[PDB]
């Protein structure tokens, strides 16, 4: 009954910016891990502890992408700057109560996915 | 130890559900298909949650498995895991595992989940001092003394147990995410020196 509502995506020019959003509904968690994987096998991109402050980023996106939260709104945001051709992929919002298990993907709640295409 | 010559999956894995798990993992046509030790050596991850598995006999022949998902099965005996030296992540929620001595030499194990197994005695977890994540929610645990040896833990869930004494957690300086809801805790003094916590949940105690 956990639902992930994804917003954002599409086509962007190399060097440009894009912001994704994901809001989690139908849960009771005081704190939980939410963020994005992508599939250009699926790999983690960015995670934040909703209700905490800890984050994790893949090495390839660390200083170009920034993940944030609105705890009361149960929403996370991914600000993708200096976009590169290597960032073209389907991006999936995804959630687990525990950050270290979130990293594995296998047991997570998964969103539908959004197409991101970086050109030029 | 090893499968010396090619052998049907059905013969190596007597549990019909686990044999089907292996068949599907290797994308074989039938559990009667024969496999070599070389093919079994290729398995690094098994996803077999909610699969009505009563025995993982045969898993001894998968030396390279590092991720093992067995939540929601009918296991009581994990002796076949004893010598899986490369196991890193082990999920065993909603089984009925009580004898933990077979975990003792899983010295690469980083993450262990044993939620909702009816466990009370966790003394055997003292032999996993390298563990980084430990999930024991929804059990019958009172005495967490041995967790004081698990100095590398950064994530620990003990929610929904019978704990009142958390002094054994005082020295676990690397804890970041700690879940203690639904216990018998009134006194958190022993946690005052943990400096790296991001998450600490204490809801709904019964004093």
């Amino acid at each position: 009954q956990v639902k992930l509502e994804e917003s954002g995506g599409g086509s962007v020019q190399a060097g440009g910016s894009l912001r994704l959003s994901c809001a989690a509904s139908g849960h009771t968690y005081s704190t939980y891990a939410m963020g994005w994987f992508r599939q250009v096998e699926r790999e983690g991109v960015a995670r934040i502890n909703v209700g905490g402050s800890s984050t994790w980023y893949a090495d390839s996106v660390r200083d170009r992408f920034t993940i944030s939260q609105d705890n009361a709104k149960n929403t996370v945001y991914l600000q993708m700057n200096s976009l590169k051709l290597e960032d073209t992929a389907i991006y999936y919002c995804t959630l687990h109560r525990f950050a270290n298990t979130w990293s594995l993907g296998t047991l997570n709640v998964w969103g539908q996915g959004t197409q991101v295409t970086v050109s030029s | 130890e090893t499968i010396t010559v090619s052998t049907p999956i059905k013969q190596i894995f007597p549990d019909d559900a686990f044999a089907e798990t292996i068949k599907d993992n290797l994308k074989k046509k039938s559990v009667t298909d024969a496999v070599t030790q070389n093919e079994l050596n290729s398995i690094d991850q098994i996803i077999a949650n909610n699969s009505d598995i009563k025995s993982v006999q045969g898993i001894q022949y998968l030396p390279n498995v590092t991720k093992l998902f067995l939540n929601g099965n009918k296991l009581t005996d994990i002796k076949p895991l004893v010598n899986l030296k490369n196991l890193g992540w082990l999920f065993l929620d909603e089984n009925k595992i009580k004898d933990l001595s077979s975990l003792k030499d899983l010295k690469k194990l980083k993450s262990l989940s044993l939620e909702h197994n009816g466990i009370s005695d966790i003394n055997g977890l003292v032999h996993l001092p390298q563990l980084e994540s430990l999930y024991l929610g929804n059990n019958k645990i009172t005495d967490i003394t041995v967790l004081s040896r698990l100095t590398k833990l950064d994530t620990l869930s003990l929610e929904d147990n019978q704990i009142s004494d958390i002094v054994p957690l005082a020295g676990l300086t690397k804890l970041q995410n700690l879940y203690l809801s639904k216990n018998h805790i009134s006194d958190l003094r022993a946690l005052a020196g943990l400096k790296n916590l991001d998450v600490l949940e204490l809801f709904s105690q019964e004093a």
